[PDB]
């Protein structure tokens, strides 16, 4: 049985960074070769593992992560990176094993007059531990004066909206990104490539 | 590019409540969210609330929290705001706007705005107004011009309309804002200067229409004697 | 908290001269400060964010400058649909509005007309005495309207309203109703309006003796 790789990269629509998604993948053959011999995809880094190797290890669990950022914001879903995405959306480890997958999405995420369905997380008084996901919505302090919960100077809502508009930069539009994670535990490996089966 | 219309004026009593409508005529807001804004008459601008349609979520400003309500129907592309316990100072009028962010700032600012919607709160009733006339005389006139007019008092609530002739006399009308006076009822003045070579010759007639009450008055204003 | 102020509060410039109104900040708001015009009637719209970019469709006489703490609008040749209210907004650290400035028409001094009307027997017969002042086509707006009761200053029984500029004159026109009660109608017989205005070099009296025409 085949690894249901389209659900995650040919997915109808992608989550929102700050609330990025995470499918479970196990018990099943994956071809990484259809990924890294595609070209449709602008990066494709690995980290922890050699890409050449894929189709011939085995891994215990294999977590997809998407979600949509901007073009300047790519860079960010890498270890070691900081900036408003790597410290208050979504946030690699240091010792990190598995693949960064992204590619420009301006026809598909796009919308004359701005498409405000893609937020981010703005602020937040602490930096995010590696994998985690922070949904919240609470006023943010910028002062020393209690927000009451109430919006206002000082009192910043935390998300905001990337308004992807067709005609901005490269830089400002939409990417599509796809992290995956090779998890090896003391359990049997259950996600092989196709020599490995 | 972004038309919004919203629902008409509102009269309601004390401790009521009410439902404004706005929806954009293009299908769509193409914002990040929606704001309605309140003037009160005379007044400045007071922002009251957004409502961020993507998440659901509605922030309102401390002056009416747990009294307002801003929802908003995505399959319809209207937003809606719900004032409750209305008291008299919630006389204003209402707008709903498209809000704009420029990152990093925080704040938005609006950049297309509904027409407006009046709302005015009072326990008075639905009452037509009284037609007296204010009489030319020789107090009245300043040269060869005297003055004249009607006073359109204790009605509710606005607005009545008054044209003088039918229609046929309109330079030298002022027809004054109302006043409320605190029975709870307004009150108006039209007036009109004329040549005084002519209080015997021309007839003056002010034409009142008080649409709320279906009253309408037609006042003859002679000289004093 | 971040304070806007509009100066001045009334601007009066003639048509088809530049205007310039002024909006402070209390302290820095960088580039996020936007202007609207507000229309007599209508709702107000965006004229300018960034501090200095026009919004879409808004003519070129419209122009804004600034950053910081210190903005200005200029109008280029005032128009006569220009002549409106103008308010500027930050938007840096949320918002705040600026209380607005009123750019109206300048014209030359004009005294007022001054009239006084006695009660009407009809109203008299209700039960309510209305006195009426009326100060008729005067510029500028500043007038003052005193009410004598045989000589006893009323204060808090009377109300007045004033008109928009005159659509072909520019001016303004004002009225004043007096209350009282038939009962005290009746106690009293000198009823007096004294008007001061700009263009009067004294304040003028219009005043008649109740019963006397
Ligand atoms: C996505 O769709 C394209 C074309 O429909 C296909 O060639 C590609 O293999 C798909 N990718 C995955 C990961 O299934």
């Amino acid at each position: 049985n085949l690894c249901p790789f389209g659900e995650v990269f040919n997915a109808t629509r992608f989550a929102s960074v700050y609330a990025w998604n995470r499918k479970r993948i196990s018990n099943c053959v994956a071809d990484y070769s259809v990924l890294y011999n595609s070209a449709s995809f602008s990066t494709f880094k690995c980290y922890g593992v050699s890409p050449t190797k894929l189709n011939d290890l085995c891994f215990t669990n294999v977590y997809a992560d998407s979600f949509v950022i901007r073009g300047d914001e790519v860079r960010q879903i890498a270890p070691g990176q900081t900036g408003k995405i790597a410290d208050y959306n979504y946030k690699l480890p240091d010792d990190f094993t598995g693949c960064v997958i992204a590619w420009n999405s301006n026809n598909l995420d796009s919308k004359v007059g701005g498409n405000y369905n893609y937020l981010y997380r703005l602020f937040r008084k602490s930096n995010l531990k590696p994998f985690e996901r922070d949904i919240s919505t609470e006023i943010y302090q910028a002062g020393s004066t209690p927000c009451n919960g109430v919006e206002g100077f000082n009192c910043y809502f935390p998300l905001q909206s990337y308004g992807f508009q067709p005609t901005n930069g490269v830089g400002y539009q939409p990417y599509r990104v796809v992290v995956l994670s090779f998890e090896l535990l003391h359990a049997p490996a259950t996600v092989c490539g196709p020599k490995k089966s | 590019e972004v038309q919004l219309v919203q629902s008409g004026a509102e009269v309601k009593k004390p401790g009521s409540s009410v439902k404004v409508s706005c929806k954009a005529s293009g299908g769509t807001f193409s914002s990040f969210s929606i704001s309605w804004v309140r003037q009160a008459p005379g007044q400045g601008l007071e922002w009251m609330g957004r409502i961020i349609p993507v998440l659901g979520i509605a922030n309102y400003a401390q002056e009416v929290q747990g009294r307002v309500t801003i929802t908003a129907d995505k399959s319809t592309s209207t937003a809606y705001m719900e004032l409750s316990s209305l008291r008299s100072e919630d006389t204003a009028v209402y707008f709903c706007t498209t809000d704009r962010f420029v990152e990093p700032a925080t704040g938005p600012f609006f950049d297309y705005w509904g027409q407006g919607t009046l709302v005015t709160v009072s326990s008075a009733s639905t009452k037509g107004p009284s037609v007296f006339p204010l009489a030319p005389s020789s107090k009245s006139t300043s040269g060869g011009t005297a003055a004249l007019g009607c006073l359109v008092k204790d009605y509710f609530p606005e607005p009545v309309t008054v044209s003088w002739n039918s229609g046929a006399l309109t330079s030298g009308v002022h027809t004054f804002p109302a006043v409320l006076q605190s029975s709870g009822l307004y009150s108006l003045s039209s007036v009109v200067t004329v040549p005084s070579s002519s209080l015997g010759t021309q007839t003056y007639i002010c034409n009142v229409n008080h649409k709320p009450s279906n009253t309408k008055v037609d006042k003859k204003v002679e000289p004093k004697s | 908290e971040i304070v806007m102020t509009q100066s001045p509060a009334t601007l009066s410039v003639s048509p088809g001269e530049r205007a310039t109104l002024s909006c402070r900040a209390s302290q820095s708001v960088s580039s996020n400060l936007a202007w609207y015009q507000q229309k007599p009637g209508q709702a107000p719209r965006l004229l300018i964010y960034g501090a200095s970019t026009r919004a879409t469709g808004i003519p070129a006489r419209f122009s804004g400058s600034g950053s910081g703490t210190e903005f200005t609008l200029t109008i280029s040749s005032l128009q006569s649909e220009d002549f409106a209210v103008y308010y500027c907004q930050q938007y840096s650290n949320w918002l705040t509005f600026g209380g607005g400035t009123k750019v109206e028409i300048k014209r030359t001094v004009a005294a007022p007309s001054v009239f006084i009307f006695p009660p009407s027997d009809e109203q008299l017969k209700s039960g309510t005495a209305s006195v009426v002042c009326l100060l008729n086509n005067f510029y500028p707006r500043e007038a003052k309207v005193q009410w004598k009761v045989d000589n006893a200053l009323q204060s808090g029984n009377s109300q007045e309203s004033v008109t928009e500029q005159d659509s072909k004159d520019s001016t303004y026109s004002l009225s004043s109703t007096l209350t009282l009660s038939k009962a005290d109608y009746e106690k009293h017989k000198v009823y007096a309006c004294e008007v001061t205005h700009q263009g009067l070099s004294s304040p003028v009296t219009k005043s008649f003796n109740r019963g006397e025409c």
